[PDB]
DNA sequence: ATCAATATCCACCTGCAGATTCTACCAAAAGTGTATTTGGAAACTGCTCCATCAAAAGGCATGTTCAGCGGAATTCCGCTGAACATGCCTTTTGATGGAGCAGTTTCCAAATACACTTTTGGTAGAATCTGCAGGTGGATATTGAT
DNA sequence: ATCAATATCCACCTGCAGATTCTACCAAAAGTGTATTTGGAAACTGCTCCATCAAAAGGCATGTTCAGCGGAATTCCGCTGAACATGCCTTTTGATGGAGCAGTTTCCAAATACACTTTTGGTAGAATCTGCAGGTGGATATTGAT
C-alpha cells in the first residue's frame, strides 16, 4: 500500500544514456535519490526566498535560474543554466 | 507528456507537483518545473558519468556508493556542492601526509 | 563494562587510520569517546524530538536523517 | 624472529582502511550506546535497524574527518602523533568551539 | 511611503518592563528587530519542514513547540515552552 | 473588541505574527494557537536579551543600551551565544580576552 | 557620459596598520611580516564571494543599485548572518 | 637615555584598547574603493547604497577579527606567539573554507 | 649486498545475495479541454539618495633606525607508544512471537472564505528633550632602569 | 626596592546629535460575526520488522620489549616591535544635479480551478539471471636483519 515515489527509474534512464553497459547497486541508487532530493530542495528553497525578497507570489524559471547561479559552482552552474534554458526553449516550441 | 516536450528523462509533471506541494510560493509558473527538471537531470548525468568512469577505472560494471564518493571528491566542483554531505559507504580518498612517509 | 567503553581502542584506532593517522597518544581513546558521546547526544536528541512529534515509539531512519540535516551533517543513503 | 619497525604496520593499516568503506566500530557495541543515550531523552524506545546504521555511518564519517583535522594540528606542531590538545584545537576551530 | 513595519514598539514595551529607566539606541533597536525576525524565520522554518515531514498541511502551536525545542538551547527552550504553553492556555480560556 | 494579544496576555502582536506566518508560505494552513505560541516565545527571548543588555549597560554606567551592550549580553551567556552562534551584531566588538601565554613575564 | 576613474590596486588600501589593529582586536600579540599580504588575499576572497552573491540579488531584481538588503541576504546565504542593517 | 617600553608591552596595550572598543578599524574610503573595484569586475555600472558598503565592512571586519583569533590559537599551538601565513591557512582549512 | 620472512598482486574460479525480467492490478498522476481570475509587466512620474566637485586640516600612514627577544636549528635521552604472540569472551548470525508502524473509515472541532466595522501602528514633521561624546586637568597605577 | 617617564582611571562639565514625545491624517490592520469546508484526531486492525535468544564465528584484552618520538636545554641570527619625523589623504561639512528606486493605474498573458479521460509509476508474488565477493595458487615486491 501507500506507494513511495523516488527518482530511481529516471535516474536509471540517465545512467543508460551515459554508460549503456553500466549498472548501479541499490545502495548507490538510494544515494542518488538523496542527491536529487537534496538539490531539488536547495534550489526550490533559494527560489522561494528570491520570490519573497522581491515580493513576488510566483516562482518562475527566472527564479530557478538565479537560484542555480547562487547554489552551483562556476562551471556546473553554466551548464545547468544552459541545460535549463534549452529545455524551456524546446518546451515553448510546443 | 511535458517531459517528452522538453526532451527530458526527468518527470516535469512530478517536479511541478512537488514545487507546489512544498509551499515554496503562492503560485508556480509553467516553465519552472521544466527548467528545474532539466537541471536535476544534468547534475545527475554529471555524477553518473564520473561515477561510471570510477567503476570502469576499477574494473567493475556496477556503480556502488564507493564509486559515487570517488567521483564527487576527486571533482572540485561536485566536492564543493556536496561539501556538507556524507555519502554512506563511501569511505575516503587515499591520502597520506608526506611527513608521515618512511625514510 | 560501560557501553561507551564498548567503543574499543582497536576500533578508534581503525577510525584514526582511515583518517590517515600514523601514531596515537594513549590519552586519545578516552578523548574520542567523549567527543563521540557529545556527537550522538546532539543528533539523537533531535531525532527523538522528531519521533515524539510524530507520536511514535520508534526512532526511524528518517528521524535520524532529518536530525543530521538540521545539524549540518546531511547524510545520503537512508531516504531523503 | 621477524619484527616490523614502529610505524611500518601503522602505515600499512592507513593504506588498508583508506581503501575500504566498511564500518570500523563493532555493531552491537554501537547499538547499545545509541540506545543508552536515547533512554535519557525518552524511555522505552525502539529503533528501526536502518536508523542505527545511519547513526553509525554519520558517526564514523564524523570521527574520520575529525581525525584528519586532528592530524593536521599535530603536524602543525611538528609532531606525528595526535594528542587530545590536537582534537581540542580542531573542534574549537570548527565552531564546535570551546 | 509604503509603511515599513518593525517590532520596535513591542521591543520597547518589554524593555520598560525589565528596565523601566533604560533606553535603547536606534542602532541597538535595529539589531533587536533583526533578532526577532531572524528567530521568527528559524522557528517558522523548522515548523514548516516538521509539518511536511508529517504530511500535515497545518502549522499548529504543537509544531511551533517542537520547532522551539529543536532550535533553542536547553534552558532557553524550557522557558520558551512554558511561556508559549501558558499563552495558548490563557488565550484558549477566553472567548 | 479585545486584541488577541491581550487575550493571550502578551505584549508582542499576535495578529501581526499570524499574518506573517500566512504570507511566509510555511504551510497551507496556520492554526489559531500557532501565532499566540510564537509571539510568546519571541517576547520571552527579547525580554531575556534586554534584561542582560540593560545590565551590561548599567555595568558600563550607561542609561542607553547600544550594540556593544547587546553583544556583551549575548556572548557572556552560554545559551544566547549558542543560539546566535553564526550571527554578527554590527558595532558589537568582541569580548576582552587575552591568551595566558601572551601575558608578560614568568 | 563624463568622467574617468579606473579602479586599480585598491587592495593596498587595506594597510599594514589596519591589519595590525584587526589582529589586536583578535587578540594577536606578534605578527610575521608575511601576514599582511596573506590577509589581503583572504579578505579579497571573502569580499568577492559576498559581493558576487549580493550583485546576483541586485540583477535578479533588475536594479542598478546594490542595497544593504542585497548584502544582508548574501551574507545569510553564506552563513554569515548580519544584524543591524534591516537584516 | 629616553624611556622605551619593552617589545610586547605596547602590543598588549593595543589588544586591551581594541578589545574594549567597537569602531571599524579599516579606513572607510579605502575599503569603499576596494568594494567598488571588486564589484565592478563582476558587473559594470553598479551603484551602492552607502549602508550596503557599511554592511560589507562590518561583516568583513568581524570575519577577519574572528579569523585572527583562530590563527592566534594555531600559532600558540605550535609553541609560538607570532602568527604566520601557515597559521591562517591551517585555521581556514579546519574551517572548511579550504579542506 | 646476501636471503629470509611477509605482505602484496594477479589470474582464475564459482556459489549466491542482490539485480534483473515478464505480468496483472490500479489508485494516484498527469494530460487535456474550459470558464474565471489575477499577478506583475508596462508606461508615467514623484522624489529619495547616490555620485561627485570643493575645501580645510589633523588623524594617521609611511618610512627609518635600532636592538630585544623570539623562531629556528641542534643535541639528546627518558619514556611512551608500536609491534606481537597468546588465551578466549563479546559480537555476529540466523530463527521466532508480537509490539507498533501503518492502512482505513468515521466525523466534528477548527480552519477557510468573506462582507463589515473599527482600533492602530506608521509617519511626515514642528519641537523641546537629554544621554553622553569628548576636551580638560589632576590622582592612582603600571613600567622599566638601576 | 626607590625612581621617573607615562599610561590609565575618572568624576566633573557641556554643547548637541540623536532620542523620547506630540498632534493629526489614516490606510493597511486586526477584530467581529456567519457561512461552508475539511484536516486529522480517534478507534480498530492487518502485518511488517523489531527485540529477544541461542549457537556458530572471530576480534580484542593483556603483558613484554625497545625503537624512535616528544620535549627539554642551549644557542644566536635577524625578524619585528617601539619610537620618531614628516606630510599625505582620509575625514568632515555642504551644496547640487539627477539617476533610478519606488508609488499608482491600465490591463492581458498566464496561472488557478475544476471536470473528466488516459497511462503510468509503484506494489508484489514468481521465476530466472549474474556481477563479483572470497577463496586458492603461485609469482613477486617489500621490509628488515646481516
Amino acid at each position: 500500500k501507500t506507494r513511495k515515489e523516488s527518482y530511481a527509474i529516471y535516474v536509471y534512464k540517465v545512467l543508460k544514456q551515459v554508460h549503456p553497459d553500466t549498472g548501479i547497486s541499490s545502495k548507490a541508487m538510494s544515494i542518488m535519490n538523496s542527491f536529487v532530493n537534496d538539490v531539488f530542495e536547495r534550489i526550490a528553497g533559494e527560489a522561494s526566498r528570491l520570490a519573497h525578497y522581491n515580493k513576488r507570489s510566483t516562482i518562475t524559471s527566472r527564479e530557478i535560474q538565479t537560484a542555480v547561479r547562487l547554489l552551483l559552482p562556476g562551471e556546473l552552474a553554466k551548464h545547468a543554466v544552459s541545460e535549463g534554458t534549452k529545455a524551456v526553449t524546446k518546451y515553448t516550441s510546443a | 507528456t511535458r517531459s517528452s516536450r522538453a526532451g527530458l528523462q526527468f518527470p516535469v509533471g512530478r517536479v511541478h507537483r512537488l514545487l507546489r506541494k512544498g509551499n515554496y510560493a503562492e503560485r508556480v509558473g509553467a516553465g519552472a518545473p521544466v527548467y528545474l527538471a532539466a537541471v536535476l537531470e544534468y547534475l545527475t548525468a554529471e555524477i553518473l558519468e564520473l561515477a561510471g568512469n570510477a567503476a570502469r577505472d576499477n574494473k567493475k560494471t556496477r556503480i556502488i556508493p564507493r564509486h559515487l564518493q570517488l567521483a564527487v571528491r576527486n571533482d572540485e566542483e561536485l566536492n564543493k556542492l556536496l561539501g556538507r554531505v556524507t555519502i554512506a559507504q563511501g569511505g575516503v580518498l587515499p591520502n597520506i601526509q608526506s611527513v608521515l612517509l618512511p625514510k | 563494562r560501560d557501553n561507551i567503553q564498548g567503543i574499543t581502542k582497536p576500533a578508534i584506532r581503525r577510525l584514526a587510520r582511515r583518517g590517515g593517522v600514523k601514531r596515537i597518544s594513549g590519552l586519545i581513546y578516552e578523548e574520542t569517546r567523549g567527543v563521540l558521546k557529545v556527537f550522538l547526544e546532539n543528533v539523537i536528541r533531535d531525532a527523538v524530538t522528531y519521533t515524539e512529534h510524530a507520536k511514535r515509539k520508534t526512532v526511524t531512519a528518517m528521524d535520524v536523517v532529518y536530525a543530521l540535516k538540521r545539524q549540518g551533517r546531511t547524510l545520503y543513503g537512508f531516504g531523503g | 624472529p621477524h619484527r616490523y619497525r614502529p610505524g611500518t604496520v601503522a602505515l600499512r593499516e592507513i593504506r588498508r582502511y583508506q581503501k575500504s568503506t566498511e564500518l570500523l566500530i563493532r555493531k552491537l557495541p554501537f547499538q547499545r550506546l545509541v540506545r543508552e543515550i536515547a533512554q535519557d531523552f525518552k524511555t522505552d524506545l525502539r529503533f528501526q535497524s536502518s536508523a542505527v546504521m545511519a547513526l553509525q555511518e554519520a558517526s564514523e564519517a564524523y570521527l574520520v574527518a575529525l581525525f584528519e583535522d586532528t592530524n593536521l594540528c599535530a603536524i602543525h606542531a611538528k609532531r606525528v602523533t595526535i594528542m587530545p590538545k590536537d582534537i581540542q584545537l580542531a573542534r574549537r576551530i570548527r565552531g564546535e568551539r570551546a
